């Protein structure tokens, strides 16, 4: 099995993504259908429990061949989710999560992850300053502005390596990442970092117990 | 409308120590040809009809040299206006003098007098005019850059620049120099100023061929503190806007320091600045015509190559030169009327006019200016300079960084002989 | 089942029997993401091949052997079956997927043939795990010797041929030729190398960068100007992609042209190759068997006017960039292999000796 | 020393004897006399003999012999040398029958009524012509005078005793007489891998003219002359063998066939023999 | 007066800096018009002084750009015309000038007919279902081929010229007329040569030896044609004929900025590597099968007689 897909169901102003709002099919039904459409006979889903166990009971009613819905603690997040499900995964991870209403032919992002043997591949569509190279495939710089106490950070070394960087501001991530096994090794070995979405930025693609394996390249796909 | 230009013939930033003290920087022969001659050739080739040569320091010498040049002949299609003043000491002063006297009228080429380039800016000029016509003449300047690599020698760390531009309108949003900086910052509201894609560029070599509207001069007189071009750009981008044109297939660079001088000389000898090549004799001279042989060996007339003397590659030999036998010249420019001894090894050494070298001399990556002299058994380490009729005695080996001249406060040597102090 | 790749563009009539593919339109967009029909490593390698990330012959063969190691390592014998036949039967779809992503090279063909021969030679009575890692160790030994020891031997044999102060002309990118020149410069030889390159791949920049990093004096020019520089050249060194039974050299498209012009200029032509790239196959032209790259690569970015932009919109316009060409054995002087120096006449003899005969 | 004078007197012993045969005889007696019973020390004395003998004589044939038969004996510890001397004796016997085999395979390739064209004096060419005339074959002969050492006159004198019309020609007149020669037979002094021959200075001219007129270019040589060299141009040949050079190289492109004791061979087959022998 | 001087200058600098006009037929027309205006707008009475000033200005022209030989050889044509007129009137001053002017006029009216002459001649050299190969771009050769295409069906293989891929626009122009055209890299010349019937190429200059100075890479194509014994045809008008010989001259190849061969963005290696970009190259006459001109086909072994017919032998040095 190349990929062991996982779908997180914990949110992370408008809409609790886990349970309530369903136009036509349950919120996780779209991720589950996207997964089952392209192989993925086995799926691991992480079930909320701060709802007082009101999520897993109703998500086994979608007529899917077989899925794994692991229970959670009284309250945890998404990096907590990955650390919780670490012992039961043994290969590369394809992390999605509940709020995913998308058209994506994920063959593209998975091919980006494969061809260049990336440490990580991501999916985005048009306050997070994201800078890519001329090809637009490899992730050079990425940083929110809530994080950014100082004005803006960019190293001279990365500009010497990659001269021109194309930047974007109005990019929103689909939370669709393809994680290596050793990145999950790093995550488990360092409980410091929570909120995976914020864990993408300490990529340290450039050379500084931190490299559990060489290069740790990262990549992006920008949708139509 | 016609096309004017401003040619600042005095690099006010005091750099060439003490080479500028003897003759102005713009008169330094790059490869037997002055830099101002290269700039005038570029200006008349790109289509400039009237230029304004502002000379401040050693103005008499510059005027005398230019008056005899081709560009001052009555048949020349490029008109020159040598302007004379000991008052202005900065580019901003030049531009405010321009707007005070009201010389330029429209889209004049601002350029210094020490630029080596062959860029045809008709495309950039029409782009600038289209931008100003469409957007209410709010674009005041178009900065012309060349696609480069951060590793290229012609991109010195002193003049290295990093910009943040708009990939759609190519307008310059942020601009700064990376001299001695391991950290670059780009303000936040750059993204607020242009909302359709910001791109940071570090591969851009600054050609210093900015083509500007008279509004640039109006602004330079509206802000007395504006002294040079970089300050003007910084002050305008923090507040009218500036635009850009990037060149891929044409050469351009200004000789700021000695490193840039060497790099641009090596590029010119190797025909990177075609058609501005030594063989072409772009200046209508008689002592500056050479025959381009294989491996870029511009063997001139009556050079008198010795028996077994070897010219490896990218070697220029001025006319009237005399080269001993069993010599080894490689990637070096030899000025006209130079005598070279026997078993002399020259490597990337720009021997100017009248240089006399005795037998056994080993000169590497040096610069012997006019009428320099070295005696028998003299070794020069890289980045060593001799200046204006200075003599180095026998059995001397100069260190790496060693400038020798007849000016005590401006050299490691003085009026005495170079043999010993 | 793996679908067939659509043949992009309009093929030249003489090459209608060969496939023409587009780099943009890949083959993995109709496959399951957790690939099951094709092993993950094999689809990975096919995608790497199609995009052109793996170019060199030695590089392609080594990547193939590593992917095959990853495959056999993860292979498990089904019940009531023997590994000998089952594994060689299961490897065929992977080879077909590869050849669909990009035609197999001679090194790849020879490696796959040797691997199948070894698999069929695995004992029926033997268990599974030690058979698997015996196959892994055999692949390790095979690649180790046939690549690195062959390279070292050929480097020594070529060093005892390069003299001091001689100009050597090289063409395109070749790991073997670059290693030979680097080792010759390190040993003490003082020479200069002229690098010849050709559109559209411009693979000569690779060996140019390698030589400049090694400190060897280098010069660069494209293949049309080769006639101008050969008077200075003292010797032509090339890297073969395949050596056929008749002694002909099947290598990059610009090799035979350079050999012809060098013969016209009295410049001896040397080709460096290993024994594992020898092939009992034979051809007399670049038409019977070749590879057609993406014709869209011919388009030149000459500033503002790309002339071949919409070449498909012109009915009578055909584009073609050949990846290989054959040099007749009489245009080549030396072939430097593990066995030493041989004439191209002696290639099939070496083939026989390497056939355990 | 001991080998120098014995080689000299072997040359004096048999003026009708080759130099490679004398070299193998001298090395055989050298190994049989000193009684070197050492696994690795024996090779030192061997290569000393070889270097001495090609220092006195600048022949590629002597060095090639040396190399091939030193490998042959080394390819054969007390019983090692005891069987090695056997194999050396049989090697000498085969090398003796070499020239007779060469004559009696190649004498049938001379169509009678033809015109042989030969370079400087060579024993193998003389033997094959003797075999041909013994088979009742009449033909005309042109011989190059071999200007450096007038061996063409010697060849003409030796062949006149065989009752055949011999016309020694000028060194530079082969280009004039090439149209009057039905074939060219030259005895190679050494055979390189690719099939070329490192023979006297004018042999390359012979071959080039042959290709200029499509005339068959035949070469006769013993297999102890097979040297493992690969010269690309004239200067690529070892300079020691050249000493105004004395011996130059001829590409296999210019040679039709080789007549060795191993049978008639295409210039392609000598490399096969050499790589089977493994130097 | 000064109009003539400034026009001569303008022309000199246009020839020196870049290529103007682009077509060398237009260059011949321009230089002939300028020579006419010179011979009209000077105070010359004896033919010797006129020839001397013409030689001086032609020396200046040749020094402007040596690789552009059309200007120089047409200056030599004008000198031969002056010599012929002087011999006619001496073997007479106003008649001399007007006769020289009408001679230049007939030269000019026959100048624009060379294109059409070669186009008409093209038909009897192309048969149905033939495979042509050509390299680079040549207006004469594309006119040749598109005139032969009106009555014949054939294939053209255009080898692009690196770095200046002028062959691409030639292939497009040929495809416009429905001439089945294959475009390839120059690296594939020998690989495809085995399937080519003829080679038709233009030229920049024909030397007295019969050799021709053509775009780089054409010498390799000629070597391939000789190897495969395919006829190599050169469709060159009679104003590209240069009386100079191959190695009695100077400045044969034209070297342009290496930026065309290796770009500036390669970085530090550009200080260690020597890049060379020769535009033209030398093709010996042994590799040419037939020359096609405005008068008709001729073997390379008759170009010397054409020289004797065009240029005075004392004017080969200008
Ligand atoms: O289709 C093409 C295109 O050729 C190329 C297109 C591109 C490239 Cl890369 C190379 C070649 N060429 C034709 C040219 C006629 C031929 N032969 C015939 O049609 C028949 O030939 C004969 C028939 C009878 C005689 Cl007597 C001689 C030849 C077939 C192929």
């Amino acid at each position: 099995m190349e990929f062991q897909a996982v779908v997180m169901a914990v949110g992370g102003s408008s809409i609790p993504k886990p349970l309530l709002p369903v136009g036509n099919k349950p919120l996780i039904w779209y991720p589950l259908n996207l997964l089952e459409r392209v192989g993925f006979e086995e799926v691991i889903v992480v079930t909320t429990r701060d709802v007082q166990k009101a999520l897993c009971a109703e998500f086994k009613m979608k007529m899917k061949p077989d899925i794994v819905c692991i229970p959670d603690d009284a309250d945890m997040g998404t990096a907590d989710s990955l650390r919780y499900i670490y012992p039961k995964l043994k290969t590369d991870v394809l992390v999605l999560s509940c709020d995913l209403i998308t058209d994506v032919a994920l063959h593209e992002v998975v091919d980006l992850f494969r061809a260049y043997d990336a440490s990580l591949a991501m999916l985005m569509r048009k306050r997070d300053f994201i800078g890519v190279d001329s090809t637009g495939k490899r992730l050079l710089f990425m940083a929110n502005e809530a994080d950014l106490d100082e004005e803006l950070v960019i190293k001279g070394s990365i500009l010497q390596k990659h001269p021109r960087i194309r930047f974007h501001t109005g990019l929103v991530d689909a939370h669709l990442y393809c994680l290596k096994k050793y990145i999950v090794d790093f995550l488990m070995e360092n409980g410091s970092i929570t909120s995976i979405r914020s864990e993408l930025i300490p990529y340290l693609v450039r050379k500084q117990s931190a490299s559990s394996q060489s290069q740790v390249r990262c990549y992006v796909h920008i949708m139509k | 409308p016609p096309l004017q230009a401003v040619l600042v013939a005095d690099s006010f930033d005091r750099r060439f120590f003490p080479i500028s003290k003897d003759q102005p920087r713009v008169l330094l022969p790059l490869a037997n040809v002055a830099l101002i001659d290269y700039t005038l050739e570029f200006l008349t080739a790109t289509g400039v009809q009237e230029t304004f040569v502002f000379c401040c320091w050693k103005a008499a010498q510059i005027k005398e040299h230019l008056l005899k040049s081709k560009w001052c002949r009555p048949t020349s299609l490029n008109v020159v206006r040598i302007i004379t003043s000991e008052l202005y000491r900065s580019l901003g002063d030049v531009l405010r003098d321009v707007d005070a006297k009201a010389l330029v009228r429209s889209d004049f080429l601002l350029v210094y007098g020490d630029v080596i380039s062959n860029i045809n800016i008709t495309r950039a000029l029409e782009e600038h005019r289209l931008r100003r016509k469409l957007e209410k003449n709010v674009s005041v300047m178009t900065m012309i850059f060349k696609e480069s690599s951060p590793s290229h020698p012609t991109r010195c760390h002193e003049d290295n620049v990093v910009v943040a531009v708009d990939s759609t309108t190519n307008r310059v949003l942020h601009f700064q120099k990376t001299q001695g900086l391991r950290r670059f910052a780009f303000p936040l509201s750059l993204f607020q100023g242009s909302s359709d894609g910001v791109e940071v560029r570090y591969d851009l070599l600054d050609c210093h061929i900015s083509i500007c509207s008279p509004q640039v001069a109006q602004l330079f007189t509206d802000n007395f503190d504006y002294q040079t071009r970089d300050d003007f750009v910084r002050g305008l981008l923090v507040n009218n806007q500036i635009h850009m044109h990037v060149t891929a297939k044409e050469y351009g660079a200004r000789v700021s320091n000695l490193h840039m001088y060497s790099a641009v000389c090596a590029d010119v000898i190797r025909r990177w600045v075609y058609p501005l090549t030594p063989e072409a004799n772009f200046t209508d001279s008689t002592t500056q015509s050479c025959t381009h042989s294989r491996h870029n060996i511009y063997r001139g007339p009556e050079v008198s190559l010795g028996h077994g003397s070897i010219l490896e590659e990218n070697v220029l030999l001025g006319s009237g030169t005399v080269i001993g036998s069993n010599c080894f010249i490689t990637n070096s420019v030899i000025g006209p009327g130079c005598h070279i001894g026997d078993n002399v090894v020259l490597d990337q050494t720009y021997l100017w006019q009248g240089v006399r070298v005795a037998a056994g001399a080993q000169i590497h990556q040096s610069l012997l200016c006019d009428n320099a002299e070295v005696k028998e058994r003299v070794t020069l380490k890289p980045r060593s300079v001799l200046t204006s009729q200075v003599v180095v005695g026998p059995n001397i080996t100069l260190p790496e960084g060693s400038v020798i001249s007849l000016h005590p406060p401006d050299a490691e040597e003085d009026e005495d002989d170079g043999e010993f102090s | 089942q793996v679908p067939t790749r659509k043949d992009y563009g309009s093929k030249v009539s003489l090459f209608s029997h060969l496939p023409q593919y587009s780099r943009q339109n890949s083959l993995t967009q109709f496959m399951s993401i957790p690939s099951s029909v094709i092993h993950p490593a094999m689809v990975r390698l096919g995608l790497q091949y199609s995009q052109g990330l793996v170019s060199g012959s030695n590089a392609r063969c080594i990547a193939l052997l590593r992917a095959l190691q990853q495959v056999i390592q993860d292979y498990t014998t089904p019940p009531n079956e023997e590994l000998s036949r089952d594994l060689v039967n299961k490897l065929k779809p992977y080879m077909s997927f590869l050849t669909q992503c990009r035609p197999l090279s001679a090194s790849m063909h020879n490696a796959i043939k040797f691997l199948n021969k070894e698999i069929t030679s695995v004992g029926s009575s033997k268990r599974e795990e030690e058979a698997k890692s015996e196959l892994r160790a055999a692949i390790d030994r095979y690649v180790q010797e046939k690549i690195v020891l062959a390279a070292q031997a050929i480097s020594r044999f070529a060093y005892q041929k390069i003299s001091n102060g001689d100009v050597i002309l090289v063409y395109g990118c070749s790991s073997l030729v670059s290693r030979i020149l680097q080792e010759a410069w390190t040993e003490g030889r003082r020479f200069r190398v002229v690098v010849v390159d050709s559109r559209p791949w411009l693979e000569g920049r690779h060996t140019l960068r390698s030589l400049v990093h090694a400190g060897v004096p280098a010069s660069y020019l494209l293949i049309p100007a080769a006639s101008y520089v050969l008077p200075e050249v003292s010797k032509v060194l090339l890297g073969a992609h395949a050596l056929l039974a008749n002694g002909s050299v099947m290598s990059r498209v610009g090799t035979a042209q350079l050999a012809l012009v060098a013969r016209a200029h009295n410049v001896p032509v040397l080709v460096c190759c290993e024994t594992y790239k020898f092939c009992e196959r034979v051809q007399t032209d670049a038409f019977v068997s070749n590879e057609l790259d993406d014709p869209d690569d011919l388009q030149c970015k000459r500033g503002e006017h790309v002339a071949l932009a919409n070449w498909q919109n012109h009915a009578s316009l055909r584009l073609l960039n050949l990846v290989y060409d054959v040099t007749p054995p009489e245009l080549v002087d030396l072939v430097i292999t593990e066995l030493g120096m041989i004439p191209c006449s002696s290639v099939p003899v070496v083939l026989r000796v390497k056939s355990s005969d | 020393k001991e080998l120098i004078e014995y080689f000299k007197s072997q040359m004096k012993e048999d003026p009708d004897m080759a130099s490679a045969v004398a070299a193998i005889r001298t090395l055989l007696e050298f190994l049989k006399r000193d009684k070197g019973e050492t696994i690795q020390g024996l090779r030192a004395n061997l290569t000393s003999a070889i270097e001495t003998l090609c220092g006195v004589d600048s022949s590629v044939a002597v060095s090639s012999g040396g190399e091939l038969f030193l490998r042959f004996i080394s390819l054969a510890y007390s019983k090692c040398k005891k069987i090695m001397i056997e194999r050396g004796e049989l090697f000498l016997r085969r090398i003796s029958l070499s020239r007779n085999k060469i004559a009696d395979l190649c004498h049938t390739f001379i169509k009678d009524g033809a015109t042989i064209l030969t370079h400087a004096y060579s024993r193998v060419v003389l033997r094959v012509l003797e075999a041909a005339v013994a088979a009742k074959k009449r033909f005309s002969v042109y011989v190059t005078e071999s200007q450096p050492d007038l061996s063409g006159k010697k060849m003409a004198k030796a062949l006149c005793h065989l009752n055949v019309p011999v016309t020694v020609v000028l060194d530079a007149a082969v280009g004039y007489i090439m149209e009057k020669a039905d074939l060219v037979i030259v005895g190679a002094e050494g055979v390189v891998e690719n099939g070329g021959i490192i023979n006297k200075i004018g042999t390359n001219q012979m071959a080039v003219c042959a290709k200029a007129q499509n005339k068959p270019f035949y070469v006769v040589a013993e297999s102890f002359k097979f040297v493992r060299l690969f010269p690309l141009n004239q200067q690529d040949v070892p300079d020691k063998f050249k000493y105004h050079p004395w011996v130059d190289y001829t590409a296999p492109s210019l040679i039709t066939l080789l007549f060795t004791d191993l049978g008639v061979l295409t210039p392609s087959a000598v490399s096969d023999e050499l790589i089977k022998l493994y130097l | 007066g000064s109009e003539l001087s400034e026009r001569i200058e303008s022309f000199v600098e246009t020839l020196k800096r870049g290529g103007g006009p682009r077509s060398s037929e237009e260059m011949a027309r321009e230089t002939l018009g300028l020579l006419r205006q010179i011979i009209t707008d000077h105070r010359w009475s004896n033919a010797g002084e006129l020839m001397e000033l013409i030689r001086r200005e032609g020396r200046r022209m040749t020094a402007a750009q040596p690789s552009e030989t059309t200007v120089g050889n047409m200056v030599r044509r004008v000198l031969k015309i002056i010599r012929e007129e002087y011999g006619r009137l001496h073997g007479h001053y106003a008649q001399l000038q007007s006769n020289i002017i009408e001679a230049i006029n007939e030269l000019l009216v026959e100048l624009e007919g060379t294109m059409e002459n070669i186009a008409a001649q093209a038909l009897e050299h192309i048969h149905s279902n033939e495979v042509i190969m050509t390299i680079g771009f040549s207006r004469t050769v594309e006119a040749f081929l598109k005139e032969a295409a009106r009555k014949r069906k054939f294939h053209v293989i255009v080898a692009e010229c690196a770095p200046f891929c002028q062959g691409h626009e030639m292939a497009v122009n040929l495809s416009k007329a429905g001439i089945e055209t294959t475009v390839m890299t120059d690296a594939a010349i020998f690989a495809v040569m085995s399937r080519v019937n003829k080679v038709i190429i233009g030229t920049k200059t024909i030397l007295a030896n019969g050799a021709l100075r053509a775009v780089t890479g054409t010498h390799t194509l000629a070597l391939a044609a000789k190897h495969h014994s395919t006829p190599l045809i050169v469709c060159a008008p009679m104003f590209k004929l240069s009386p100079q010989f191959p190695n009695e001259e100077d400045s044969f190849h034209k070297f342009v900025a290496p930026e065309e061969v290796l770009p500036f963005t390669e970085g530090d290696i550009l200080e260690k590597v020597s890049v060379h970009c020769p535009v033209f190259d030398y093709v010996p006459p042994e590799l040419i099968t037939l020359f096609i001109s405005n008068i008709g086909g001729n073997a390379p072994s008759y170009i010397y007689r054409l020289m004797s017919e065009l240029y005075h032998p004392d004017d080969h040095v200008l």
